[PDB]
């Protein structure tokens, strides 16, 4: 029973991809509940640090901010996080070449 | 009643089906995790940042640390994760301090 295995190939009835496809489901789940973790300490943290700091009156009465608008003010901050780094990228290579 | 009699789906055909679901909630998991941990470095910059206002105010009112005896306030955990407006608020705020730093 040797020489007869090794021409099956494996052709996956979408059984070996499902349990691939769970395995990574299960994967991303558990990064996620990490990046919650991660969220959540670090709102935590922000909101003690604005109620020691900053007024404990909360401007509810505003008008009613969208939070499309606060999820484009933070695609733009990682944005302007990412372009300071290549920045600095090619700062750093002019300064190199300089020296 | 006009039974409409379902055609009899293939198990493979099911099965396609599955993995083409299973692969559309890995890539909105994988989004929400890129999304969540782009929220996760914001924060830790902000909280970073300030924690110089956080050492620089905690070891200034270390010393007014008194008899202070106040009932400590039961605030459900559901208050401890920023609104919408105080996230926005801060979201702006490392948006400037992140525009400066360009800047700089």
């Amino acid at each position: 029973n040797q020489q007869a295995a090794q021409q099956q190939q494996d052709t996956i009835s979408n059984k070996e991809i499902r349990q691939e496809l769970e395995m990574a489901i299960t994967e991303a789940q558990r990064q996620h509940d990490e990046f919650m973790l991660q969220n959540h300490k670090l709102q935590e943290e922000i909101k003690l640090l604005k109620n020691k700091n900053d007024g404990f009156v909360d401007r509810s009465n505003e008008t009613a901010m969208n939070e499309h608008k606060y999820l484009n003010t933070l695609a733009h901050v990682h944005q302007i996080r990412l372009d300071l780094k290549q920045t600095q990228t090619r700062y750093n290579q002019m300064s190199q070449e300089l020296q | 009643m006009n039974q409409d009699k379902h055609p009899e789906i293939t198990d493979e055909e099911q099965e396609l089906i599955t993995v083409e679901e299973l692969s559309q909630k890995l890539e909105l998991l994988y989004k929400d995790m890129e999304q969540i941990r782009r929220e996760n470095l914001l924060f830790e910059a902000y909280l970073a940042r300030n924690r110089k206002e956080i050492a620089k105010e905690d070891e200034v009112s270390e010393d007014k640390k008194g008899k202070g005896k106040k009932k400590d306030k039961n605030v459900d955990k559901k208050s401890l994760l920023l609104t919408n407006e105080e996230k926005f608020e801060i979201a702006q705020q490392e948006q400037d301090a992140l525009k400066k730093q360009i800047d700089d």
